[PDB]
């Protein structure tokens, strides 16, 4: 397991706002839209988050940019359904 | 944008005085009858108090006549009685109301200690009451005539003033005259009025009254209450799922007493209905509405008249009142608790084999508590067809599903919680290890944060069931992330008993021993030695080591030396990693020291190693222990043997006094403390003669003849190591065991001169048992006391939190070292640690800075402090902090169970107050009685005076119960003259000059006085050093900042003295004060700003100031709160804790900062 | 004085209403009689009062009604 | 001193007192004050010290 | 001991043993002031939120357990929402205020 966190409270600082971001990504991967950026070794959710967070691969910045993204690869396919919706006229 | 319409998730509350139309808009239908159910279908009778066609349907969308059965109508209204087809849920949702006949007064506004009809009507209760009660007339409107507006006058004069004044007068009775009374009344001619009455008539009298009504009027308007709304025309009936009826076994039935008081209501009602259209006699409808009346007021609040009693049962019914108060309390029910799923307890075990970040949980209890997780897992593998399938297999406990519940348990922290939960620590999170057994195995590093004996405790086990929840529990609640106390950084993970006999044992020397002298290559052969037991554990030895030292630039230096050193310290430093010297493990290691070992550990290495660390030094222990083959026999206990000379000659002493006593020499008294004294002497030499027996009298041979070393005595290796036991008991156990005092408390002048080893006989027995019985009796009343003081602590603090992150002020207080009388009772070095530097210090020489400014003072910046002489540094504190609404992390200190810096967010009023409630039960005017009297600010019984002013003094004026003192400065004008009484006797000199803060006297000060005639500083540095007193006296380490922070809410308020914004002498919030005209100095009135005085409240006191009522109706008084916040329609915001604990919504502290602190910005905003 | 519990605020008010006398129950009684009757006369001499009746019994026995409905007896 | 505080003067007048003490808010009788004094500790009934 | 989910009592929706099937430990207001001291505002929530006091939150939740997503919609505690009745059951008006 993960014994001691202090390597992920030493890359984002706060403690608190590491297991709101941890917790976000952990979503990420246990309703699953995505997957691990880190072996996963039957490391729950939890820790696998957590991993990811030593590893300085996940944090607020990288999700948001991630998630931002997605918005507009979203627009990109809805791009012709939504333009064709030009019945509001 | 349309905001919204139907159910967004809300914001804030409001309360208020409710509309006759207002309450109708609640109610779905008048229940006009005091039936309940039909006596045989149990049906609900339309319509009354349980009915279906006003509130619902007596089963899930199902119509009570039974025509539509169906699920698909929903919104329809049956023809036949109309029942909207609904789940039957709604049934516990619905109100209604009734319609009184006669108006009718709402008791909690009339009986609220000040009366809110009568003191807005500004009419006395009696009078009002004697009204309502149709025992005398009221005036209203009185018109130009004879009579006053408020007047009240009886039968005879209402006639006779009837005779002569026709209309243009008018007068009422009963409850219909008050609502008269207030629904005539104009507030806003009355606040003209008034502001002129104010002004013109120069009297305290007159204008202290006159402006706290004007002000009561414009805050009564502002509103939106009217005054006939505190009248009751219509009463609203709660639903009836909230008073049920239901039945029970044997057919019975069981319901509300609020049916019972609604019933009595409605009849009466009802009744006076009749009576109204019977044309009866005034002597009968009054009496109809009196009664009425009490039965309103029964049913609202009982108790403020006659306390009705239930049916055939002499316990008076449950009003409304008693509802919402509940009992115990003080407790709403959020607060005292609350009952929880996933969850569960049993008796504890101890488990040493486990890491600390673990801990044994039964198998059954494991499969009971994960149910659904196993579930769902099991049919997401696809073992069981279908969630039903799942259950039979897990309740056929199939073999397959213990390795599913392998599964589920692995990553998935559960919370462990002992009974009295103080600090924060008494819950802690561990990984389940699946265990045999219906016992939970407790890790013994942390037998200590739980106050957890063996001895039959049980504790409680938590599923943290969301994903939040579970990364809150490994990150936050996690045992091996809580090692140190948050009431100071000493670790809380020390060995406790067993490991420190252990490591005590190992590292100890002897005089001689098998392999004294040799030499050895390291410790592996050392142990290697040992082990194949050529060599004792305890030899003296020099040995070749390799020990570290990180102090190069964040790297590790290798050196190798030659360490005179023993065997065992030998094989135990191959335990201490890298970068700690040899140094540590090379003394004798107590309780003490090896604590100090992980402590440096810590503070070097960082949390890992320091946990495996710890992990290790528990495994030794116990090991070594185990093979030290320690034990405890009745000759390990050695009686001195000088002991029965010793007796003998102090009793020669007492026989001495008694023939002078009887030769009248000495009189009675004297001669009692004379023989209480040779006895109290006598216990002394006995003592310290059995401990130089017990501690060296090993003499043991080396060589030549003989040496002699400190002892290896079991019982004296036990109370010596820190292991149990202390050279009190010890003493009680070998030498003879003190003094004993009658329940008086007059000390018994024949001391035990018996021991436990010895035999006690009957009379000595006896006298022991007086001091037992009020040992235990003290010790379990310090308990609730203890509790009580936390509970006044977290009810004074709380909300506060860290909120900002610097507020960037230079001010702080000055850290000296405590230097009481002798030396140095508390270093400077613990004072100023893990604190922040107000201001950059300078060596003896300067423009020379070692320490810039806010550096956070870790144990090197202290070491280089140190190693330069300085005396003194200047500390931000909590108490100074520039912030408001709370505290910035930059200036509190980093101390938390982490070294690092505290985080924005957590909330430090909390675990300040819990860390010094924790201690309580540890501490023996003096005592804890004088904490509690030190954080009420109370006056203490026969106190001193400081001078008001500094200058030269005289005395003047003569004995009329005072004497005067005349205070004489320089420069100013004299008058400032105080009265003080002259049968005390003074100190300060007539003829002679007195600085403000000076002592006219002596005997303990207010703290009251020492922040009005000292200063902020001087009355936080009085308590803070105070009650560290109290504390540090008992042996409890409490840092500064907790009472610093305590403090800090204490002032909170301040009383305003010049003008330009607001009232004179108001009570006030400094932040609120100094925000304004911060705000004010600039732009507003060029300056206009404000000045205040600074006002010392205690913790009872002002945990009372709250500004949520949801907040204030948990802890004080319920009854009065809700009236008080009600008629002023005051709008709660939430924003602190407790209101959002009751209303079950994220914690504004914490990991809910982000989100409150998000919306709170997003709030008053776009 | 008044202790509340309107039991009090009752009994003493009624406390003071006298007990009738034997002949009084007869005064009452008469005036009752003379009170009542005068209502009875000044309804009989309205001419809408008896046209009405009349209709009512039409309605009576043209079977809309019934005679109970109407007449709690005569005299008979 | 203890009869210079003393409101009531004869027998009755002390009765008086005595049952509007115990039985407050309610009109004295003289054969109620009598009766409820005789039978506080003065009964056989409702008095015994055994 | 051990308890997952039980029978519940009706006057106020909280977990109660009837059937030898154990009501839960009971969260006290030391044991959350525990809580409060750590960081930690969603074990809270949940602890006197969907374990316990919310009737919608429990079994909504239990679904989410047994579907193999951890989160809650806790929407708001049962006792409260009773308390809000019995205040208005009087002449006091309370609202919620707002969005
Ligand atoms: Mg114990
Ligand atoms: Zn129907
Ligand atoms: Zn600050």
């Amino acid at each position: 397991a993960r014994v001691t966190v202090q390597d992920a409270v030493e890359k984002i600082g706060n403690r608190f706002d590491l297991v709101l971001v941890a917790a976000r990504r952990a979503r990420q991967m246990q309703v699953g839209g995505k997957d691990p950026l880190v072996p996963e070794e039957n490391d729950k959710t939890t820790v696998i988050a957590l991993r990811e967070i030593e590893e300085g691969l996940i944090n607020n910045q990288i999700l948001d940019v991630r998630e931002r993204q997605e918005q507009q690869e979203q627009e990109a396919a809805e791009l012709q359904a939504v333009t064709a919706i030009a019945e509001g006229r | 944008l349309k905001a919204q319409t139907k159910t967004e998730e809300f914001d804030a509350i409001k309360i208020a005085l409710a509309s006759p139309d207002m309450i109708r808009s609640w109610s779905f239908g008048e229940v006009k009858k005091p039936e309940t159910i039909n006596y045989r279908t149990f049906k609900p009778e339309r319509d009354g108090l349980f009915c279906a066609r006003i509130f619902g349907p007596v089963k899930d969308y199902e119509c009570l006549c039974g025509k539509y059965k169906r699920l698909k109508h929903r919104g329809v209204i049956c023809e036949k009685c109309g029942v909207e087809v609904t789940q039957t849920k709604v049934r516990r949702e619905r109100m209604g109301h009734i319609e009184l006949a006669s108006p009718t007064a709402h008791i909690w506004f009339l009986k609220s200690l000040p009366s809110r009809i009568g003191l807005l009507l500004d009419m006395p209760l009696r009078d009002i009451e004697r009204v309502l009660y149709f025992e005398s007339y009221v005036v209203i409107e009185g018109g130009m005539t004879n009579l006053e507006r408020q007047q009240i006058l009886t039968e005879e004069q209402y006639l006779d003033a009837l005779e002569e004044f026709g209309d243009e007068f008018d007068a009422k009775m009963g409850a219909e005259a008050i609502q008269a009374l207030l629904k005539s009344m104009d507030l806003e001619q009355e606040c003209e009025q008034l502001r002129e009455e104010l002004n013109e008539t120069n009297s305290e009298t007159k204008r202290k009254k006159l402006t706290k009504r004007i002000k009561l009027l414009e805050a009564f308007v502002q509103s939106g209450n009217k005054p006939e709304w505190m009248i009751l025309t219509v009463l609203p009936v709660l639903p009836p799922d909230l008073r049920p009826l239901v039945p029970l076994d044997g057919g019975r039935f069981a319901t509300s007493d609020l049916n019972d008081l609604y019933r009595r209501v409605i009849n009466r009602n009802n009744r006076l209905k009749r009576l109204l259209d019977l044309a009866a006699p005034d002597i009968i409808v009054r009496n109809e509405k009196r009664m009425l009346q009490e039965a309103v007021d029964a049913l609202l609040d009982n108790g403020r008249r006659g306390r009705a009693i239930t049916g055939s049962n002499k316990r008076p019914l449950k009003s409304l009142a008693d509802m919402i108060k509940g009992k115990q309390g003080r407790f709403r029910q959020n607060l005292l608790g609350k009952r929880v799923d996933y969850s569960g307890r049993s008796v504890i075990t101890v488990g040493p084999y486990l890491r600390l970040h673990q801990c044994g949980l039964p198998k059954k209890m494991a499969l009971e508590l994960f149910k659904p997780f196993i579930y769902g897992k099991l049919e997401l593998r696809g073992l069981a067809t279908t969630i039903k399938a799942a259950k039979k297999m897990v309740e056929r406990e199939e073999a397959v599903v213990w390795d599913i519940l392998d599964e589920v348990i692995r990553e998935h922290p559960v919370l462990l919680n002992r009974a009295p939960t103080l600090h924060r620590l008494g819950i802690q999170a561990f990984e389940p290890v699946l265990i045999e057994g219906k016992a939970i195995q407790l890790h013994p590093l942390v037998c200590a944060a739980y106050n957890a004996d063996f001895d039959g405790d049980q504790m409680a086990v938590h599923v943290p069931l969301t994903l939040e929840a579970q990364l809150e529990a490994r990150a936050l609640m996690m045992s091996t992330n809580n090692i140190l106390s948050p009431a100071n950084g000493e670790p809380i993970i020390v060995p406790s008993q067993d490991v420190v006999l252990g490591l005590y044992y190992m590292t100890r020397d002897c005089v001689n021993a098998k392999g004294e002298g040799m030499v050895l290559t390291g410790p592996k052969e050392a142990e290697r030695l040992y082990r194949s037991g050529l060599a004792s554990l305890h030899a003296r030895v020099k040995v070749r080591i390799t020990e570290y030292e990180k102090d190069a630039n964040g790297e590790l230096v290798a050196k190798t030396s030659l360490k005179d050193t023993t065997v065992g310290r030998a094989i135990l430093w191959m335990i201490v990693p890298k970068g700690l010297p040899y140094s540590i493990v090379n003394q004798a290691l107590g309780k003490k020291a090896i604590s100090k070992m992980l402590n440096t550990c810590y503070r070097i290495l960082g949390l890992k190693p320091t946990v495996i660390f710890a992990d290790q030094i528990m495994y030794t222990g116990f090991a070594y222990a185990a093979r030290s083959g320690a034990s405890v026999g009745i000759d390990d206990m050695v009686i001195p043997e000088k002991k029965h000379e010793i007796i003998s000659e102090a009793e020669a002493e007492v026989a001495e006094i008694q023939e002078q006593f009887q030769s009248g020499l000495v009189t009675a008294g004297e001669r009692y403390n004379k023989v209480i004294d040779i006895w109290a002497a006598a216990n002394d030499r006995v003592s310290k003669a059995m401990m130089d027996n017990l501690q060296t009298e090993t003499v043991i041979n080396r060589d030549g003849q003989e040496e002699k070393q400190v002892s290896f005595n079991s019982i004296y290796m036990m109370a010596d190591s820190g292991a149990r036991g202390s050279a009190a008991q010890i003493r009680q156990l070998a030498g003879m065991r003190g003094l004993m005092a009658k329940p008086d408390g007059s000390i018994i002048e024949t001391p035990i001169t018996a021991n436990f080893r010895e035999g006690l006989n009957v009379l000595q027995y006896f006298i022991s048992t007086h001091g037992a019985r009020k040992g235990l009796a003290d010790t379990a009343l310090k308990t609730a006391n203890s509790g009580y003081l936390t509970r006044r602590l977290v009810d004074v603090a709380q909300d506060l939190v860290v909120t900002e992150d610097d507020c960037g002020t230079h001010e702080g207080i000055m850290m000296t070292p405590v230097i009481e009388g002798g030396d140095v009772k508390e270093p400077l070095r613990d004072r100023v640690l893990g604190r922040v530097t107000a201001e950059d210090v300078l060596k003896p020489g300067t423009a020379d800075i070692l320490v810039p400014r806010n550096t956070l003072l870790h144990e090197q910046w202290c070491d280089l402090l140190e190693e330069n002489s300085v005396d003194a540094v200047k500390v931000r504190s909590v108490v100074s902090c520039d912030t408001d609404f709370g505290v910035c992390a930059h200036c509190y200190g980093r101390d938390l169970a982490r070294g690092h810096i505290i985080n924005k967010g957590e909330a430090i009023g909390v675990i300040a107050a819990q860390s010094i409630g924790e201690p309580g039960t540890q501490l023996t005017t003096g005592g804890l009685p004088r904490v509690a009297d030190l954080f009420e600010a109370r006056r203490p019984k026969e106190p001193a005076i400081l001078a008001e002013i500094s200058g030269i003094v005289s005395f003047g004026k003569e004995t009329k119960g005072k004497r005067r003192l005349v205070i004489t400065p320089v420069d100013g004008s004299d008058p400032y003259e105080e009265m003080i009484p002259k049968w005390r006797q003074l100190n300060v000199f007539e003829g002679e000059r007195v600085e403000r803060g000076d002592v006219i006297s002596d005997g303990p000060e207010a703290p009251h006085d020492i922040l009005r005639l000292r200063g902020v500083h001087a009355v936080t540095r009085y308590i803070v050093n105070e009650v560290q007193d109290v504390y540090r006296l008992q042996g409890v380490k409490i840092n500064d900042k907790h009472i610093e922070v305590i403090v800090r809410q204490m002032l909170r308020k301040a009383t305003i003295v010049n003008a330009g914004s607001s009232d004179f002498l108001e009570g006030e919030q400094v932040e609120y004060s100094r925000v304004k005209i911060a705000n004010r100095e600039l732009e507003a009135n060029g300056k206009v700003g404000a000045t205040y005085s600074r006002d010392l409240l205690g913790i009872t006191k002002a945990s009372l100031a709250t500004e949520s009522f949801i907040s204030a109706a948990s802890f004080q008084e319920t009854t009065r709160v809700l009236t008080e916040a009600a008629v002023a329609g005051k709008r709660d915001e939430l924003r602190g804790l407790k209101e959002n604990v009751i209303v079950g919504r994220l914690i504004p502290a914490g990991t809910g900062y982000a989100y409150h602190q998000d919306r709170m910005r997003r709030r008053a905003a776009g | 004085g008044r202790t509340t519990d309107p039991v009090r605020m009752y009994m003493r008010e009624m406390g003071t209403v006298e007990l009738l006398t034997r002949e009084g129950e007869i005064d009452i009684a008469k005036r009752i009689e003379d009170g009542i009757n005068q209502v009875q006369c000044s309804v009989a001499e309205y001419p809408e009062a008896i046209t009405y009746l009349l209709e009512q019994y039409d309605r009576v026995e043209a079977e809309e009604a019934r005679l109970s409905d109407l007449i709690t007896g005569f005299v008979d | 001193e203890t009869l210079r505080v003393d409101p009531t003067n004869d027998r009755l007048s002390a009765l008086v007192e005595i049952y509007r003490m115990m039985r407050p808010g309610e009109p004295p009788t003289r054969e109620a004050a009598e009766s409820l004094f005789e039978n506080l500790f003065f009964s056989e009934d409702r008095y015994d010290l055994s | 001991h051990a308890r997952s989910t039980g029978s519940y009592s009706l006057v106020t929706q909280q977990p109660l043993g009837g059937k030898a099937q154990f009501g839960g430990q009971r969260f006290g207001e030391m044991e959350v002031w525990a809580l409060e001291a750590y960081g930690a505002a969603y074990t809270l929530q949940e602890m006197l939120t969907v374990k316990s006091d919310d009737v919608n939150g429990r079994t909504k939740m239990y679904k989410n357990i047994v579907d193999g997503n951890h989160q809650m919609e806790p929407g708001m505690p049962e006792s409260f929402n009773v308390l809000l009745k019995e205040i208005r059951s009087l002449g006091i008006n309370i609202e919620l205020e707002d969005e």
